[PDB]
């Protein structure tokens, strides 16, 4: 039971490293709440994922949905999951 | 179906399938394709599949002549501008500097560190090749020497970059100590890593390789029905269908130590055939929303022009503009219009109904 490398051949794609770890909409750290929510003051405040692997509060994501279809990070209509 | 089989026919002629070509006879038939590619239709289906073509040629060193390569871009550029031939050189010159830079990485191992494998790596530049993400793969600890080793070599040549590594492009090599004989096995990157898993037990349900590999089953399925093939691996039924009997998350694999072949170097890399199906699907999605780019581009192209326009007359230059690439849908432009808005490049002039205006 033995096997060995001898060559590896590696392919990778280079791109721009962009730190984004903010909600797009409302702009302010995913891992805390919306901009509406800090509105309310006082663990319904989730965060909604698109096919496309983008993530915003599910609350910014639907108040923008409602006058607007391609998230807000791409060129594709928006897509739960 | 009939502008892609012009561009997997150019494939056939610039592809070596070990047997050469004469030289400037093919260059007669490229001159013959140029002529039948003119009356396309949807030459933009050919452009995505002539791309994504010479995208593996170039990928694994698979190109018949480095000459006629070129041949054909400077003719398809005559003859649909350097928007249809822009993505294409830049993959040429890509290959280039990741030649270049795969030497420069070699010299700073070769002053420093140890490389318990032969590698090399191909850099491609995130946005020209028609490539996508992996499928969850779990890094053997043979390998993982190699990576973090260039990962870490990587981030000094550049200041804000990142490397994304595409491992069901990745081959490499394999050398067998437990058969009769020494082979050295030629085997895609996924398969190495199924294969270094019997370096201790001999067998694992098809659960038990999921979980120690990461790769997804549905593509951990189409691969070990390669391993068994070729008769490397082996289940308890030496007489099941080779090609039919789907496997479960309870079937068992084995280690054939049976293994005889009438050569030494193998090939057990092969594509497997599911393969010019999902590609094919997968390449149809990226051709109907480049179509949609190219028409937003349309669309700026006009009304940055003529800074107002009713619906109708755009949609009419749209069309004009675009109808020597392809042959546009109406309910698309719409759509791309609509988003236009949505993104702030264009907005409807109050009390006018369906005229809109560029927003400078
Ligand atoms: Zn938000
Ligand atoms: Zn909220
Ligand atoms: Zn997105």
């Amino acid at each position: 039971k033995r096997f060995e490398v001898k060559k590896w051949n590696a392919v990778a794609l280079w791109a721009w490293d962009i730190v984004v770890d903010n909600c797009a909409i409302c702009r302010n750290h995913i891992m805390d709440l919306c901009i509406e929510c800090q509105a309310n003051q006082a663990e319904e405040c989730t965060v909604a994922w698109g096919v496309c692997n983008h993530a915003f509060h599910f609350h910014c994501i639907s108040r923008w949905l409602k006058t607007r279809q391609v998230c807000p990070l791409d060129n594709r209509e928006w897509e739960f999951q | 179906k009939s502008p892609e089989e012009l561009a997997r026919y150019c494939d056939s002629l610039l592809k070596k399938s070990s047997k050469n070509p004469e030289e400037a006879e093919l260059e007669d038939t490229l001159n013959q394709v140029m002529e039948k590619f003119k009356k396309i239709e949807d030459k933009d289906v050919f452009q995505k599949f002539y791309a994504k073509m010479l995208a593996k040629r170039l990928v694994h060193q698979n190109s018949a002549s480095d000459d006629a390569e070129a041949s054909m871009i400077s003719k398809l550029k005559q003859a649909c501008g350097f928007e249809y031939t822009s993505k294409l050189q830049r993959m040429f010159q890509d290959i280039g500097v990741s030649k270049d830079l795969n030497e420069q990485f070699k010299k700073h191992l070769t002053n420093s560190e140890p490389l318990d494998l032969d590698f090399s790596i191909q850099v491609l530049s995130s946005g020209s090749w028609p490539f996508q993400q992996s499928c969850t793969f779990a890094l053997p600890s043979e390998l993982e020497r190699s990576y973090q080793r260039f990962t870490a070599f990587y981030a000094s040549r550049h200041s804000g970059r990142k490397l994304t590594w595409l491992y069901q492009l990745s081959k490499g090599e394999l050398v067998t100590n437990c058969f009769k004989n020494r082979y050295t096995l030629q085997a895609s990157t996924f398969q190495m890593a199924i294969l270094l898993q019997y370096n201790t037990e001999d067998a694992y349900t098809v659960q038990q390789l999921t979980d120690s590999t990461q790769i997804k089953m549905d593509i951990l399925a189409q691969v070990l029905q390669i391993l068994l093939k070729s008769k490397l691996l082996v289940l308890e039924d030496e007489n099941a269908n080779v090609d039919e009997v789907e496997l479960k998350p309870d079937t068992l694999i084995k280690l054939y130590l049976g293994y005889k072949n009438k050569k030494l170097r193998v090939n057990i890399n092969v594509p497997m055939k599911t393969e010019q199906k999902q590609e094919q699907e997968t390449t149809h999605k990226n051709i109907e929303e480049d179509r949609k780019l190219l028409i937003q581009a349309a669309i700026v192209r006009i009304m940055k022009m003529r800074k107002v326009l009713k619906h109708q007359q755009l949609l009419g230059e749209v069309l004009t503009q675009l109808s020597s690439r392809f042959k546009p849908r109406v309910p698309v432009i719409k759509k791309c219009i609509d988003i236009l808005i949505e993104k702030e490049y264009l907005e409807r002039v109050d009390g006018e109904k369906d005229t809109y205006s560029y927003l400078a």
